[PDB]
């Protein structure tokens, strides 16, 4: 029932880090009704209007010499500083995945099954999950739901394998992750 | 912020000589640092501001300050002390938290260059009464200082520097007075070490 | 003149609520109240980053503030005590650590308004011996018997305020140092050339602005009510 | 490897709503609860390693409010165009019978940042143990939000997340059941 | 260890 027009202002200060703190880039962005109007980019070193409505601000801010000089120092006094503050529990956050494997269909030997490897609860996102049949890798018939972000500093993903289980086959889901010395492995016996 | 420490509540410098006021800081984050001055009977004026843009910060009147992270210092300097630099100076810090925290302040006292001292104690009469007067010790150089009286009925001021612009002439003085009947200018500054050649005019 | 404080000078008795006002014309969101005391620097009492936003500083006890409007920031002494005697400074800040301080409010809190007492002022003339010895002439102003320590002394020569050749003591001294409500005395010197002093048309006035009671305050003593007032003494040149 | 830290703020009229948050690689580090003036860590452990003086966010938001008024006037009071959300319902970990889990309602690619979220179990609204995040940033300057409902799974319970937003023509109803 | 914000600046008026 509320029909009133809305008016929105957003501000983003973005610190982009490469090879640790070796290379840093600072982007300040002013955004009105979802459209960016002015930005400061540390690789340019001054404010630039992104739309015409932002030109008065770029001109006003760039006319203040000492202000621009502080904004340029902020790659050190803001970006590198905050990076250092959080490194212990963000860059270095390591959380082991819970990994299980199970057949999607209960069925006799010699029939066509989907074996499932759920890998959940891990951080960071970088992870490699491979399927093995009797000690041999299999890159055919592996299909994965891709990497999903739970918004709670964890990730999950499902990796499926289409196979025909045969009498002596032992199947292994292998997963490599920064949190773990050597790959994790979980088996399913036919 | 966290803290700033200034050394010395009252410090002196000779007229014409280098000014150096010391400030050390404590901060967990790269700080904003400031120096403010409060000239007599006025408010607070910014002299200079460190923003991490540069370690050598330049201000109004020759003031400068160098940010030295390795000793966490931000000392204020000026090449040559003038009488008009007499003021109180405050260092200040913000731990990027939109609040300034001030040091305790240092008052700079400028010792004038007195080329021809002429120390003397004079008696001055009240312009309204032939029977009231004060004693004026004046024209001594920077090696004399005035002590407080040891007589609860005799009042003695600190030394004070005046600058007569009409003659480009500076001089020190202190005043003494009493209601007592045994009080005489010859005895007024007996608790002070005065120059052996102080002029005592014949009453 | 972006930042305005009122009042500029205030005496108050203990135990009273007192309000100090700050107003700004720059539209800054950040405002601050500090107090200044000898040897302690400025200490932050309260600060405000928006309408109705209130944050305690270092020494907020015994104070409150209100920030009902962006342009105004009010400080109250809840129940004034003598050690809240101080110089109080409001300030604003822009968005990049540019502070503008107000001119200051000098506040004196006294236990007993009955002790308030304006200065007597006297001018003492240059001695002939000084004139002979130096060809200069020092006048001395003495302001005595006043309480509290809340005065401004200036010199006026031929009806114009002068700063050249003047030195006023930076603090008054106590006439009875053993008493916590001692009256005060303050001296100042004005030095001129002997030729200037010797012209009898020249007129020299020592002026003491005293801050004391207002019309609102009650007064019960026989002696004149010691209101804020100027007391002067004067001397004329002397050819001799 | 590369990393990105974002300080993201917004102010919205006429709702008079404002938020202040830091984001690391798409996850929230903290936001500031402006009413309590407190830093809210997304995980508890963060507050044991770091601090943030919450009050400072109020100063930024005060200036945001002032800028929004300026830009609103500058645009001749031109309002934002509504962009309606898309809504996914999922779980943080695989769902197993009689094993407590949490239902996530993920609301994505919408603006302005005002949304009404309801949890429906067997068709009736339920709020026991619900929590939500603040409005999270996106590179196109739209918003994301996560709502959470802890629950124990059964074959007998059916769930819906109902999302209301001005850019929709009718509430969005997103469904979930054990399967 | 203390996170620091960067200040939002006031637009041209």
């Amino acid at each position: 029932g509320d029909t009133r027009p809305r008016f929105l202002w957003q501000l983003k200060f973005e610190c982009h880090f490469f090879n640790g703190t070796e290379r840093v880039r600072l982007l300040e962005r002013c955004i009105y009704n979802q459209e960016e109007s002015v930005r400061f980019d540390s690789d340019v070193g001054e404010y630039r209007a992104v739309t015409e409505l932002g030109r008065p601000d770029a001109e006003y801010w760039n006319s203040q010499k000492d202000l621009l000089e502080q904004r340029r120092a902020a790659v050190d006094t803001y970006c590198r500083h905050n990076y250092g503050v959080g490194e212990s529990f963000t860059v270095q956050r390591r959380v082991e995945p819970k990994v299980t494997v199970y057949p999607s269909k209960t069925q006799p030997l010699q029939h066509h099954n989907l074996l499932v490897c759920s890998v959940s609860g891990f951080y960071p996102g970088s992870i490699e999950v491979r399927w093995f049949r009797n000690g041999q890798e299999e890159k055919a018939g592996v299909v994965s739901t891709g990497l999903i972000q739970n918004g709670d500093w964890t990730f999950q993903t499902l990796v499926m394998l289409e196979t025909v289980p045969r009498s002596g086959e032992v199947y292994t889901c292998q997963v490599e992750h920064p949190s773990v010395t050597s790959p994790l492995t979980v088996e399913w016996r036919a | 912020a966290q803290s700033v420490t200034q050394l010395g509540s009252h410090v002196s410098v000779s007229e014409g000589a280098l000014v150096l006021l010391r400030c050390n800081y404590s901060s967990s984050v790269p700080p904003y640092l400031f120096w403010y001055v409060q000239y007599p009977n006025q408010g607070l004026q910014l002299l200079l501001k460190y923003t991490s843009a540069a370690t050598l910060v330049k201000g109004i009147n020759g003031f400068e300050a160098e940010f030295k992270k390795s000793e966490t210092s931000f000392h204020l300097t000026k090449p040559s002390a003038h009488m008009s630099d007499a003021a109180e100076y405050f260092c200040a810090v913000s731990e990027q938290d939109d609040k300034i925290i001030f040091g305790k302040g240092t008052r700079l006292h400028i010792l004038p260059n007195i080329q021809n001292p002429d120390p003397a104690v004079y008696q001055l009469r009240d312009s309204k009464s032939s029977d009231k007067s004060v004693c004026l010790f004046t024209d001594f150089d920077s090696q004399t200082n005035v002590s407080q009286s040891k007589d609860s009925d005799v009042y003695i001021t600190d030394k004070c520097v005046l600058d007569m612009r009409s003659m480009d002439f500076k001089s020190n003085s202190a005043v003494a007075w009493s209601n007592k009947s045994d009080f005489a200018c010859a005895n007024a500054f007996n608790n002070s070490i005065i120059p052996e050649d102080t002029f005592f005019p014949s009453p | 003149a972006d930042v305005t404080q009122t009042p500029r000078n205030r005496i108050t008795k203990t135990g009273k609520r007192i309000m100090l006002e700050c107003s700004q014309t720059k539209g800054h969101d950040r405002m601050y109240w500090y107090r200044q005391d000898p040897g302690l620097g400025l200490r932050l009492i309260y600060y405000s980053f928006d309408v109705k936003d209130i944050n305690k500083g270092e020494i907020s006890d015994g104070y409150s503030v209100s920030r009902q409007a962006q342009a105004k920031f009010s400080l109250s002494l809840e129940s004034a005590i003598p050690n809240q005697t101080a110089l109080y400074f409001c300030a604003t800040s822009d968005e990049s650590y540019g502070y503008t301080f107000g001119s200051g409010t000098r506040l004196t809190v006294v236990e007993d308004l009955n002790k308030v007492s304006p200065p007597e002022v006297a001018v003492f003339e240059p001695s002939e011996a000084e004139i002979s010895h130096t060809q200069k002439a020092t006048l001395v102003c003495l302001a005595t018997g006043f309480y509290p320590d809340h005065v401004e002394l200036s010199w006026w020569v031929n009806g114009k305020e002068v700063h050249s050749g003047v030195c006023t003591d930076p603090q008054p001294l106590k006439e009875q140092p053993a008493l916590n409500d001692s009256r005060y005395a303050l001296s100042s010197r004005l030095r001129v050339s002997a030729t200037f002093w010797q012209n009898p048309r020249n007129h020299f006035r020592c002026q003491v602005q005293f801050y004391g009671l207002s019309e609102n305050d009650e007064w019960t003593q026989d002696r004149a009510k010691p209101v804020t007032q100027i007391v002067s003494a004067e001397a004329w040149g002397r050819a001799d | 490897e590369e990393h990105v830290i974002i300080q993201a703020e917004f102010y919205l009229n006429p709702d008079q709503s404002g938020e202040f948050m830091f984001d690391f690689d798409g996850d929230e580090i903290f936001h500031v609860d402006m009413a309590k003036k407190e830093t809210v860590w997304r995980l508890e452990e963060f507050g044991r390693f770091a601090s943030f003086e919450a009050q400072g966010a109020l100063a930024n938001i005060a200036v945001d409010k002032a800028n929004l008024e300026i830009m609103t006037k500058r645009s001749n009071y031109t309002p934002i165009t509504n962009v309606p959300p898309e809504v996914t319902v999922l779980t943080n970990s695989p769902v197993e019978l009689r094993e407590p889990n949490v239902l996530i309602c993920f609301i994505d690619k919408f603006t302005p940042p005002v949304v009404n979220v309801t949890w429906l179990r067997n068709g009736k609204p339920v709020t026991t143990g619900v929590s939500e995040t603040v409005f999270l940033p996106r590179e196109d300057h739209l918003f994301r939000k996560f709502h959470y409902l802890p629950f124990l799974p059964s074959t007998e319970d059916v769930y819906d997340c109902r999302v209301e937003h001005w850019g929709l023509d009718e509430p969005l109803l997103k469904h979930w059941e054990f399967d | 260890p203390k996170y620091v914000k960067q200040n939002t600046l006031k637009l041209a008026r």
